[PDB]
């Protein structure tokens, strides 16, 4: 395994000193926010393209459909 | 956006909307695939450590 | 003692470009006459019993 | 990087390409296979 | 860090997700990814209306 | 080292046990395990099923159905099979997908 | 087909003599010196060779050396001919390999030189690689710290050998000073070694009044006015610790020394400066060779030595002029003896056949020194950095004008001043130092 | 480099020290399976051919 | 298509400019330079620059990354008055860098190879 | 860009004319006398040191069985006094001249020379005459000599690249007279005497063989007159017993092979790869000194090793394959040796083997026109070296007089030269190299050598 020089000093406490599941309750909103604040743009965007492009594909076929209805 | 169109354009009929805009979906996919990894990246390369 | 020829060895043996289809070749001329000396001892130990020889009989 | 950083960053010059002679030796292998499928399909007379 | 004491639970964790995601389409909606058609024996000289192949 | 004395405890110490992983990884570098778990467990629900299809026109279907009404459990190994591939596909292309949002198969 | 004219054959009618015979000059050339604006003195000298050879002296070595900076000549001697402000190191190899030149840095105890020897019809190639790697080298870090591990090895292998520690050891004995500091030093001593300590050493070392161009089979005006916009150089001149004699005695203790090692030198007096006293302390070198190796697989048995390599240093201002010799361990006192012996006995008299055999010596090595053009580069180089001159003709005069009278009243003057004596092996056997230094007085 | 520092043999003339200082040009192989052809035989071989 | 290309140098000197800007703001969340991007495993290029480089300034690198990772697990962020502090624009890998890739075009253009490799763990 | 420091040169290898260099190179003249010995001088015009010897065109090679190492004794013998002259009166007498005595004794080439000033050129011939004609040969100084010989046998005290190229002579050239090793075996050295030096020096030491080359500052018309003094009593040549004669009778033989010299507690691994080469009268020989220019040497005391023109050079010091290596070409008077000779350890050996292997194979095929211009002037620009020292300007005389029969111009030389390009270098690489038996000789730590068939895998390629 490589040698990488680092100067450091690493504190590790016992996983039976601290709580399990307990602070999840609390981080919970900010973490939803911090999520959605963090990929907007990009999940905006699909969403955008995706239901515009299949909105207008859908309303041609239905034109389409309409245009050699007797 | 981009291949979930192309999966839903696959369950419906052939008719000339679709046929179009599966064409420009198949021709935006090789445009993505082709020239803006490449073109963009490089581009990213020389704003980021140029 | 034996030893192979000096232009026989420049000509067909020093690229394998050219080796490979002289091999082919010769490949396909050996099956060719192994079929034809099985066939002729076949034929000419079995001659009589087969069925072309019945039909040749019967014209 | 290896493929199109290669060329960009100009490590692709006339020097470090394959000579005339290296493309000859390997486009020699184009008949090394056409005679190995004819030796292995035999279509004899074929040709027209 | 180590694979196996830190990436085991990890990888537990999203393969008791993926096994409620499987349990719930094999149990609750058998057929949903499915083709009708397909319950019909085939047919050589009858061709369906719309020939689609899986998602 | 007791899996220093056996070869094949220490390939499987080597690459299951102490093998060193980034440890800021996210829950979108679990889908290769998926794939791996959905693999063999579609060829486990398969080899369970070739136990009762029948490879033959006017047989295959009859089989079929006979596998999903008759044979204990038989249903179940259907169905599990038949959605299993949708999983694994499911599973695979989320895999891809991060392979190309994250460059992961640049060099080295 | 390439040609197939066999080599007995002469080669046919496309082989031209098209260049006809230039003839020759009428005398013996001379050296002619100059100065440049910047104040860099040139000399060079002609000759019939096709060889070109160009060196650059530069004040310096171990004599310019810190206890900060100690070690820069060693590895100023790797680190040279590399990277500099216009050419790369890939660039400048490959123009050294491309012209068939080859490259030294050779650090003395009190300069260093930098030289580059090329063929006659590539001499501005070669004038411009020395002067650009010289004046304008960059010293990077990287390339230091890669060349310090070849500089270890070398200095290492370069301790190996006797004669060289106690050469060391008899220059720190000697002088007080710039000539007492050691050229090889340790290899632990170049461990803290960085490219600022090089930097720092070349800054000190570097004037214009301090740098001397020679050349060797070049025309002096031509090299003149190509080498003023390139040797235009600045600086101040970094204070030179002047050496003295003092003499006195050391020792020195070595674990696995299959032999014993002994020096006995003393000073010659007026250095380098001083063409007569240089040329009598080269017949005393000569005077001094017991076993010189002049035919093939010759067996001189000597009672107690095993190895006599005299030596006659001529610096600026002081000279250093001796003998080593080897011995066993056991007889090492037999050694000082007959070392004292032998001196004593050469300041009884020279009887006229060893004095002309020593003088022909003297006269064989000095032509010889100068027969090739890298060789007569070096020697005009270093007499004019050291002197302002080449006097090679007087040399040879002085020495061929010698009388034994001269060589026993030189030798004499020689034992009145206190000696150097160097000690070297697992001494288990040695006289007391007090009557050591006492037979000469 | 010398050999006695490089090498280290043992002192002595045995007989793999007799080659070492002066090699023979008479060297014997093998024949019991193989019998050599004439010392210099020159020419393209024959097993190319078979 | 040089007139126009005039134009666009300071379209690209502005699209530079606004690209950095925003990356080193994200860059600066972590305490991560510019130069902490490149990857001696992705770049020998990179990976023989970095050998060029005096030790404390590796170390000085390695504890960014390592800070960089451990903020990365914990899905947090620099404090406020540390954050204030970073400058991810800070050079110092660019101009090794920038020497090794000269030095590397100056060898392909007389058919010499770089005399690095890759790096292989096997 | 430096306006001053950036003139005049460029990394861009292109040819070189080494014409004008012509006109000032001084010429050689031969004399021969009724005994059958040319006399040949080259006058360097304001030389002060003179180098002169005796180039006899005998050796190693034409010994027998019996007395194989009967001439490398006698240059222990033959300066231990004269019958003119002791061992005194010898020293004395060469040291008041101010020069030394030296002596090299080849397989097929001998010389004894002396490096004098130039007041002493006659002193020199008659001492030098004096050794070839009138010596003692004393049965008391050969057993003075036999036994410290014998010690440095027992001893196995050898440079090791001597003994691996002695093993590489034993193993190509096996069962001809050029296998054998100029030193010779225990028991010649153990059962030698004075009639069998006597008996070589008086069959071989002839006229027609023998060249008397002097260089620096020596007068042609004097030397003419002293070597007809002094080495006009040699004995002429029978016809019948001529160096070519001798050479017919005993004819070389290259055979591929394999040799290692295996030791249990060694460091470095020392080991070369030769291939069959040319005689010295072959025209293939220029290109062949053109190739070893090509493939050059390195030692690691160098550190511009990455940066060499030469891609061996370049892959052997990058990867660090190699403490040292050289390229050699070895040229005989009717077969020649071209290869590799390199100093490794075990761990580093096949890799360098690879290297050497994957190089030589490589000219066949890929030659780039600036590496041929770049080696083609290297190659003359160390031509150009020889000519600054006398010595090598007399040893080149007496070398060319002997072996190519005559004293080949430098236009000639140069032009020779510049006849050699790319398309000459794949077909000598083509001729020697390309699916051709080789011969491998190492010694050391060699474990981890590859045996023969690995070897005689890779001088050709199969995918062309
Ligand atoms: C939709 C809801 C998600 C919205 C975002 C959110 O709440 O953040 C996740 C949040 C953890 O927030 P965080 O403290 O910033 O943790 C970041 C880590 O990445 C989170 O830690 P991790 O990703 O390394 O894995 C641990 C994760 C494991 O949990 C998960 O992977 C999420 C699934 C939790 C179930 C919630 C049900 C809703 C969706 C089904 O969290 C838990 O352990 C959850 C608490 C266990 C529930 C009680 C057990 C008995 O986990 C929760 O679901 C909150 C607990 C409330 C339970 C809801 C019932
Ligand atoms: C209701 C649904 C909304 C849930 C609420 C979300 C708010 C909280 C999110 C969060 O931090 O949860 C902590 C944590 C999520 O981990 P994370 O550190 O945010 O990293 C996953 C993100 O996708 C981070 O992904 P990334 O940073 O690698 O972004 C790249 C990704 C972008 O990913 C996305 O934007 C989501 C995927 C859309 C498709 O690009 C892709 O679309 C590649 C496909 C990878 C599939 C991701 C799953 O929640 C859990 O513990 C969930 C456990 C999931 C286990 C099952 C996995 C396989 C099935
Ligand atoms: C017969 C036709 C073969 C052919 O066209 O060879 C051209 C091609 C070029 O060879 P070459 O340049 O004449 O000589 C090899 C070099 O000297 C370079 O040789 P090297 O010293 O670097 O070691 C390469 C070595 C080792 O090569 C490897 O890296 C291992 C090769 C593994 C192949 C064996 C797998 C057997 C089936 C298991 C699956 O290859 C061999 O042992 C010879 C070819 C192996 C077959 O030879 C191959 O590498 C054969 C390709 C494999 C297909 C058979
Ligand atoms: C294509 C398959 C290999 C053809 C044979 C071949 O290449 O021969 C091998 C060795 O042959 C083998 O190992 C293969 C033998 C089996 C051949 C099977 C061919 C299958 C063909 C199927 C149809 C396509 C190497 O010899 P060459 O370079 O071609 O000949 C010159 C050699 N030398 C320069 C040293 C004189
Ligand atoms: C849901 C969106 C898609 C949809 O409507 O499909 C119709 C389809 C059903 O069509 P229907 O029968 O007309 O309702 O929906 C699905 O079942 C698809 C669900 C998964 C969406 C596809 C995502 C993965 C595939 C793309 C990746 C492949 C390339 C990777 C490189
Ligand atoms: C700059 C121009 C290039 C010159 C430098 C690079 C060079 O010389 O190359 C050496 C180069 C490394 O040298 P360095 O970059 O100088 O360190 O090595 C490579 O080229 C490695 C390339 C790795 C990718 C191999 C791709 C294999 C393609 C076929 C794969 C087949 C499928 C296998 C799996 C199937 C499933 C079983
Ligand atoms: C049955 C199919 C597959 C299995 C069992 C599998 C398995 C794995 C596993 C276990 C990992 C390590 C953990 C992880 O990153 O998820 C991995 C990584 C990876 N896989 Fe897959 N994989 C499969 C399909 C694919 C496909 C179809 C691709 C691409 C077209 C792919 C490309 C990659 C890449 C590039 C990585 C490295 C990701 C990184 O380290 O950034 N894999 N694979
Ligand atoms: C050793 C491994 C496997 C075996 C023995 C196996 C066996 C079978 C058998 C016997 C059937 C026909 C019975 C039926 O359709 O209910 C079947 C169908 C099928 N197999 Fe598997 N399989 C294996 C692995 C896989 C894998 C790896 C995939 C997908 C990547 C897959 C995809 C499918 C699908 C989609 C069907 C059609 C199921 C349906 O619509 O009813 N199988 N397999
Ligand atoms: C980025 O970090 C990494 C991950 O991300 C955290 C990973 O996930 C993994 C890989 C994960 C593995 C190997 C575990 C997932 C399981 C797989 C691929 C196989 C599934 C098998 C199962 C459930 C049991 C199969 C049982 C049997 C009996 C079959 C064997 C057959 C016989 C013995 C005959 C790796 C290496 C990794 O580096
Ligand atoms: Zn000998």
């Amino acid at each position: 395994r490589q040698n990488i020089p680092l100067r450091e000093i690493l504190y590790q406490l016992s996983p039976y000193q601290q709580d399990v599941i307990r602070q999840t309750f609390t981080n919970a909103p900010k973490t939803f926010l911090r999520f959605f604040k963090e990929k907007g743009v990009g999940l905006a965007t699909f969403g955008v393209l995706f239901f515009g492009i299949k909105g207008y594909t859908e309303h041609e076929m239905h034109q389409e459909r309409l245009a050699e209805r007797y | 956006a981009d291949v979930l169109l192309l999966t839903w354009l696959g369950g419906n009929e052939i008719t000339p909307i679709t046929s179009f805009v599966g064409q420009c979906c198949t021709a935006y996919l090789f445009f993505y695939l082709l020239v803006c990894q490449p073109l963009v990246g490089y581009l990213e390369t020389q704003f980021a450590h140029g | 003692v034996m030893r192979l020829s000096e232009a026989l060895y420049q000509t067909f043996f020093k690229r394998s470009t050219v080796y490979i289809p002289m091999l082919l070749v010769g490949a396909y001329f050996s099956n060719e006459a192994i079929d034809y000396a099985v066939d002729k001892m076949w034929t000419t130990r079995n001659k009589g019993k087969l069925f072309s020889d019945i039909i040749a009989e019967r014209t | 990087p290896i493929g199109v950083w290669s060329v960009f960053q100009g490590y692709v010059t006339p020097a470090r390409l394959p000579s005339i002679q290296t493309l000859t030796r390997v486009g020699a292998w184009g008949g090394v296979v056409v005679v190995g499928g004819l030796y292995m399909v035999q279509p004899w007379d074929w040709l027209a | 860090i180590s694979f196996g004491s830190y990436f085991g639970a990890k990888d537990l964790v999203g393969a008791l997700f993926l096994a409620l995601v499987f349990s719930i389409l094999v149990f609750f909606y058998p057929d949903l990814l499915g083709h009708p058609d397909n319950l019909i024996p085939a047919n050589p000289y009858s061709t369906p209306q719309h020939i689609v192949p899986e998602w | 080292r007791m899996h220093n004395k056996i070869q094949l405890l220490s390939v499987l110490n080597t690459h299951l046990v102490a093998y060193p992983t980034p440890m800021n990884l996210n829950y979108s570098w679990n889908g290769g395990s998926l794939a791996g778990m959905m693999l063999a467990s579609q060829m486990l629900t398969g080899i369970l099923l070739a136990m009762h299809y029948v490879g033959h026109v006017d047989y295959a279907f009859a089989s079929v159905q006979h596998l999903m009404t008759d044979v204990p459990s038989g249903m179940i190994l259907r169905y599990a099979h038949a959605n299993g591939a949708s999983l694994f596909f499911i599973v695979v292309y989320l895999h891809v997908l991060r392979g190309m949002y994250y460059g992961s198969g640049a060099q080295p | 087909g390439g040609g197939r004219v066999e080599v007995p054959l002469s080669e046919k009618l496309p082989a031209v003599t098209e260049p006809p015979r230039t003839s020759t000059p009428a005398t013996k050339p001379i050296v002619q010196t100059s100065s440049l604006r910047s104040g860099v003195k040139v000399a060079s000298i002609n000759t019939v060779s096709p060889i070109s050879s160009l060196v650059l002296f530069v004040e310096g070595g171990a004599a310019a050396e810190t206890p900060a900076t100690a070690g820069a000549s060693k590895v100023l001697e790797v680190a040279a001919f590399k990277a500099t402000a216009n050419r790369s190191t890939f660039r400048l190899t490959r123009e050294l390999e491309k012209i068939g030149a080859t490259s030294f840095a050779r650090a003395g105890r009190d300069h260093v030189a930098f030289g580059v020897d090329a063929t006659r019809l590539n001499q501005l190639e070669a004038l411009e690689i020395l002067a650009d790697a010289v004046v304008n080298a960059r010293y990077t870090y990287w390339e230091v710290r890669d060349s310090l591990d070849a500089v270890k090895e070398q200095l290492a292998a370069q301790l190996r050998n006797p004669l060289t520690a106690v050469n060391e050891v008899l220059h720190r004995t000697a002088f007080e000073g710039g000539l007492g500091h050691s050229l090889v030093v340790d290899p632990s001593v170049v461990d803290g070694f960085t490219n600022e300590t090089l930097k720092e050493y070349v800054h000190s070392i570097m004037a214009p009044s301090r740098v001397v161009l020679a050349a060797s089979g070049v025309d002096h005006a031509e090299l003149t006015a190509l080498a003023t916009p390139l040797l235009n150089l600045h600086g101040n001149a970094h204070p030179a610790p002047q050496s003295r004699y003092v003499g006195g005695a050391m020792n020195i203790i070595a674990p696995t020394s299959s032999l014993t090692y002994v020096g006995l030198a003393f000073e010659a007096k007026g250095g380098a400066g001083d063409i007569k006293s240089s040329a009598a302390a080269s017949v005393v070198k000569a005077l001094l060779d017991e076993a010189r190796p002049t035919m093939p697989y010759q067996r001189k048995e000597h009672e107690v030595f095993t190895s006599v390599n005299p030596f006659a240093f001529a610096y600026k201002g002081t000279g250093l002029v001796g003998v080593v010799a080897s011995g066993a361990p056991g007889k090492a006192g037999k050694v000082v003896d007959a070392l004292t012996a032998k001196v004593q006995s050469l300041a009884k008299g020279v009887t006229d056949v060893q004095l002309a055999t020593a003088k022909n010596m003297a006269l064989g090595e000095l032509r010889a020194s100068v027969a090739t053009a890298p060789g007569l580069a070096a020697a005009v180089g270093s007499s004019v950095l050291a002197t302002g001159k080449f006097s090679a003709n007087e040399v040879a005069a002085a020495l061929s004008g010698l009388t034994a009278a001269d060589v026993t009243s030189y030798v004499n003057a020689m034992i009145k001043t206190a000696p150097t004596f160097v000690t070297y092996g697992n001494l288990s056997s040695l006289p007391r130092v007090d009557s050591i230094a006492k037979r000469f007085a | 480099s010398d050999a006695v520092e490089v090498f280290k043999p043992e002192t002595g003339l045995t007989p793999t020290n007799r080659l070492s200082m002066a090699p023979t040009p008479y060297i014997k192989y093998d024949e019991h399976n193989h019998k050599r052809f004439p010392p210099g035989t020159e020419g393209r071989p024959f097993a190319y051919f078979v | 298509t040089s007139l126009l290309k005039q134009v666009a140098l300071p379209v690209f000197n502005s699209l530079a400019t606004t690209y950095r800007s925003v990356v080193g703001a994200k860059l600066a969340k972590y305490g991560l330079r510019f130069d902490d991007l490149q990857d001696p495993l992705k770049d020998e290029d990179v990976a023989e620059a970095l050998r060029r480089l005096p030790p404390d300034v590796v170390v000085a690198r390695n504890c960014r990354l390592r800070r960089a990772l451990d903020l990365s697990c914990k899905h947090e962020a620099l404090p406020k008055d540390l954050l204030e502090k970073q400058t991810p624009e800070l050079s110092y890998l660019q101009d090794v860098l920038n020497e090794v890739r000269a030095e590397r075009r100056e060898r392909a253009q007389l058919g010499a190879p770089a005399p690095y490799t890759r790096i292989y763990y096997d | 860009d430096a306006n001053p420091f950036l003139r005049f040169s460029n990394p861009r290898p292109s040819p070189i004319d080494h014409t004008p260099l012509l006109s000032t190179l001084p010429e050689t003249r031969i004399t021969t006398l009724p005994n059958g010995l040319r006399v040949a001088t080259e006058a360097i015009p304001f030389a002060e040191t003179t180098t002169l010897g005796i180039w006899i065109n005998s050796g190693s090679r034409f010994e027998t069985d019996a007395n194989n190492g009967v001439a490398h004794f006698l240059e222990h013998i033959l300066f231990k006094g004269t019958k003119n002259r002791s061992v005194k009166e010898l020293e004395v007498e060469v040291e008041n001249m101010g020069g030394q005595l030296n002596a090299y004794t080849g397989r097929e080439q001998t010389c004894y020379y002396a490096k004098v000033m130039g007041k002493d050129v006659g002193k020199a011939v008659n001492i030098l005459s004096d050794i070839l004609l009138n010596s003692n040969l004393d049965a008391r100084a050969i057993d003075k000599e036999r036994d410290v010989i014998l010690r440095e046998m027992e001893e196995v005290n050898k440079q090791t690249s001597e003994l691996v190229f002695d093993h590489l002579h034993a193993t190509a050239f096996q069962y001809s007279p050029l296998g054998r090793t100029i030193l010779g075996p225990v028991e010649n050295i153990k059962s030698i005497n004075r009639d069998q030096l006597v008996e070589y020096m008086k069959t071989h030491y002839r006229g027609p063989r023998m060249v008397l080359a002097a260089a620096g500052a020596v007068n042609h018309d004097e030397l003419v007159k002293l070597a007809s003094d002094a080495f006009g009593s040699v004995p002429d040549e029978d016809a019948a017993t001529s160096v070519r004669s001798l050479l017919v009778k005993e004819p070389s033989r290259f055979t591929g092979s394999y040799v290692h010299d295996r030791f249990p507690d060694a460091s470095e691994c020392c080991m070369a790869v030769a291939f069959k080469g040319a005689s010295w009268t072959d025209p293939d020989s220029i290109p062949l000194m053109v190739m070893q220019t090509m493939l050059g040497g390195w030692d690691k005391n160098s550190t511009v090793g990455k940066h060499s023109s030469s891609a061996l050079v370049q892959t052997v010091a990058t990867e660090g394959l190699a403490d040292a290596f050289m390229a050699f070409n070895t040229n005989y008077h009717d077969t020649g040796l071209f290869g590799v000779y390199g100093v490794t350890d075990r761990d580093r050996s096949e890799d360098f083997a690879y290297a050497i292997m994957s190089n030589l194979t490589r000219m066949c095929f890929e030659v780039r026109d600036a590496d041929v211009a770049r080696a083609k002037n290297q190659l003359k620009a160390s031509l150009m070296f020889f000519q600054d020292s006398t010595h090598h300007v007399a040893e080149s005389i007496g070398r060319e007089l002997l072996v190519y029969g005559r004293r080949i111009p430098k236009a000639e030389m140069f032009a020779r030269i510049d006849a050699v390009d790319a398309n000459a270098i794949r077909a000598v690489a083509d001729r020697f190299i390309y699916d051709q038996d080789m011969a491998v000789a190492s010694a050391g730590d060699v474990q981890f050598v590859p045996d023969y068939n690995w070897f005689r895998r890779r001088s050709y390629w199969l995918r062309y």
